[PDB]
């Protein structure tokens, strides 16, 4: 439960806003 | 605070507001719970909300996730492992890019292949071109 959140909200954002600002 | 964090907490609410209405709600909540394989009950998600709705208008605005995301990261091993195993579906140790294009798909993001190489590349430490659960760890950390 808290899991999904620690990861939703910790290293998975990170990756995926770092590759979309390339652009 | 630089222009890389606010990109990133960006992307990280609009998760989360798969309607788009700057709000996050129960439903959305559940919704991205569920689609990662987890079954929160309406209780839970409430409380959820209530632990970080700071104008008690039952919604989760921007600076209000922004609170819930710190909190949560002041905050574990079990955790991680358990969102490890939410990548690695197949089990065997290595997150591939397609796990990780699938987890994507799972969630509505509509990226790329060439994205998703990149973000491979971006957490990969060894340079294998895959992420381990150590470099899981030093992700989330
Ligand atoms: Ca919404
Ligand atoms: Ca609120
Ligand atoms: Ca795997
Ligand atoms: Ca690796």
């Amino acid at each position: 439960i808290g899991a999904v959140l620690k990861v939703l909200t910790t290293g998975l954002p990170a990756l995926i806003s770092w590759i979309k600002r390339k652009r | 605070l630089t222009e890389e964090q606010i990109a990133e907490f960006k992307e990280a609410f609009s998760l989360f507001d798969k309607d788009g209405d700057g709000t996050i709600t129960t439903k959305e909540l559940g919704t991205v719970m569920r689609s990662l394989g987890q079954n929160p009950t309406e209780a839970e998600l409430q409380d959820m909300i209530n632990e970080v709705d700071a104008d008690g208008n039952g919604t989760i605005d921007f600076p209000e996730f922004l609170t819930m995301m710190a909190r949560k990261m002041k905050d574990s091993e079990e955790e991680i492992r358990e969102a490890f195993r939410v990548f690695d579906k197949d089990g065997n140790g290595y997150i591939s890019a397609a796990e990780l294009r699938h987890v994507m798909t799972n969630l509505g993001e509509k990226l790329t292949d060439e994205e998703v190489d990149e973000m491979i590349r971006e957490a990969d430490i060894d340079g294998d071109g895959q992420v381990n659960y150590e470099e899981f760890v030093q992700m989330m950390t």
